[PDB]
């Protein structure tokens, strides 16, 4: 549309588009996550909440390989039984909105397989940088 | 004072996604436990299919299952559950829910004879 | 994986008089902490098994002081010095210290 | 900012925030009166008659 | 029927009190123990 060509706009905006075409722009769907007598209190709550799922996610991400990466190449390999399609297919045909309907069986193994890789990273590091 | 009890078919076809769920009470699923399944051949010894944990273990399974049994911790729900794709009449077993722990399977469900017949 | 034997296979008990089953796992089950994660079982058809020894110097809640259990190496021992009526089932030896866990075959014990 | 090529399902009888916006307009009729006098004197014998009509 | 040894442990007690309107009050009754009443100071 307005954005043809330099394909960005605002927030949101890549929501409707292929999932190929929407991971160019994601620093603005992570921007908008933290920024934005008694009704204080719904004030201040509704912050915390924004900052404690922010900080869960920021631990869940440094727990893995990347700290603030924000795209990271990873060591586990994929089952392909889980997304049994395509691979170049999918990131012309599909939103993320069906991708992630389409993995919502196929979540919570993925996240101990991220952690033991990167256990399994940092414990063959310190092996590395024991013997040298 | 724990109690373990199976659910689930007894009956199924072969070449089929077998699956059972076995409810928990007594006591709670987030424990230092390995909530398991262990099955048993007719007339036969024991056959350890493999474990899940309450805290956040890898569920680590017996090889010769051939990575087709992935067994679910339901914690909203104080159960888990057994599953097994591409069974075979020779999978006909006694299935059993346990829980090990400090002591070695103390509490056992029941145990239920899944006969896989076509 | 871990290899499981008990002996003898079967041994119809003589009431009034002990028995005993020498079990023989394949490797070491003494971890390094100086313990032995063993465990005794005992078949009863269509149930779940009752317990008679794990952590062979320990006892589980529920077990009378009529059996015993000792063992060095991978000779492992359960002896009961005095068998009741309530000792039917077929037992069962079963390591907990090497994964994959395993079991044995057991001993057949009825009236004789 | 509007969205395109995207079809989402909208129900506005299971809807929430109506419920809240219920629940702000009565508490905040609540704490607008908490300030004010309370009548409880005025409860009282009163003689009526009919206005001079 | 009370023994002159063994006192009552509940007493009746009438009293006025203000109803809705402020200007008629009303005569009322109620009981209650010895342990909530003390005698301000025949009547
Ligand atoms: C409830 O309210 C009424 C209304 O005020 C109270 O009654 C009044 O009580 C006073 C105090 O005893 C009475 O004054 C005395 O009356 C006696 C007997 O008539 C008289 O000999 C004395 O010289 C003095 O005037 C007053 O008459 C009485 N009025 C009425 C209409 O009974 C009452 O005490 C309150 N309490 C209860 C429990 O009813
Ligand atoms: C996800 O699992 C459910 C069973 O809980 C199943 O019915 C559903 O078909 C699965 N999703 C897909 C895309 O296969
Ligand atoms: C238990 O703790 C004591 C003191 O820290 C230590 O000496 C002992 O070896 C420990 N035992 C085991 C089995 O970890």
């Amino acid at each position: 549309a307005v954005g043809i060509g330099a394909v960005f706009l605002g927030f949101l905006g890549a929501a409707g588009s292929t999932m190929g075409a929407a991971s160019m722009t994601l620093t603005v769907q992570a921007r908008n996550l933290l920024s934005g007598t008694v009704w204080g209190i719904k004030q201040l709550q509704a912050r915390v909440l924004a900052v404690e799922r922010y900080l869960r996610d920021q631990q869940l991400l440094g727990i893995w390989g990347c700290s603030g990466k924000l795209i990271c190449c990873t060591n586990v390999p994929w089952n392909s039984s889980w997304s049994n399609r395509n691979l170049s297919e999918i990131w012309d045909n599909m939103t993320w909105l069906q991708w992630d309907k389409e993995i919502s069986n196929y979540t919570q193994i993925i996240y101990g397989l991220l952690e033991e890789s990167q256990n399994q990273q940092e414990k063959n590091e310190q092996d590395l940088l024991a013997l040298d | 004072q724990v109690q373990l009890v199976e659910s689930g078919p007894g009956l199924v076809r072969p070449s089929e996604t077998l699956s059972l769920t076995c409810a928990v009470s007594g006591a709670s699923i987030r424990t230092k436990a390995w909530w398991s399944w262990i099955r048993q051949p007719p007339g036969k010894g024991l056959e350890w299919i493999g474990y899940v944990s309450g805290g956040w273990d890898l569920p680590n399974y017996n090889p010769s299952l051939k990575n087709r049994v992935i067994i679910l911790k339901d914690t909203s729900l104080n159960q888990f559950s057994l599953r097994l794709t591409s069974v075979t009449a020779a999978d006909t077993a006694l299935y059993y829910c346990a829980r090990e722990g400090p002591e070695d399977f103390d509490v056992w469900g029941p145990g239920f004879l899944v006969t896989v017949s076509s | 994986d871990v290899v499981m034997t008990q002996s003898p296979l079967s041994l119809s008990i003589t009431p009034g008089q002990p028995a005993s089953i020498s079990c023989r796992s394949s490797q070491s089950l003494v971890h390094s902490d100086g313990k032995t994660y063993l465990s005794w079982y005992q078949q009863k058809p269509g149930q779940p098994p009752r317990l008679l020894i794990y952590q062979v110097s320990n006892w589980y809640s529920g077990v009378p002081d009529r059996f015993s259990g000792s063992g060095t190496g991978t000779n492992f021992t359960l002896k009961i010095s005095r068998v009741e009526a309530a000792d039917v089932g077929v037992y069962y030896c079963g390591q907990g210290v090497h994964l994959p866990r395993t079991f044995g075959q057991g001993t057949k014990v009825d009236i004789k | 900012i509007h969205l395109e090529n995207v079809t989402e399902e909208f129900n506005m009888w299971k809807n929430n925030m109506v419920e809240q916006m219920h629940t702000d307009i009565i508490s905040l009729w609540d704490q607008s009166l908490k300030p004010c006098v309370k009548l409880t004197p005025l409860c009282v014998t009163l003689q009526c008659t009919n206005v001079t009509n | 029927n009370i023994t002159d040894d063994m006192r009552g442990e509940l007493k009746n007690c009438s009293f006025n009190m203000t109803t809705e309107l402020r200007d008629k009050k009303q005569k009322v009754y109620s009981l209650f123990y010895r342990l909530d009443v003390v005698q301000i100071n025949s009547n």
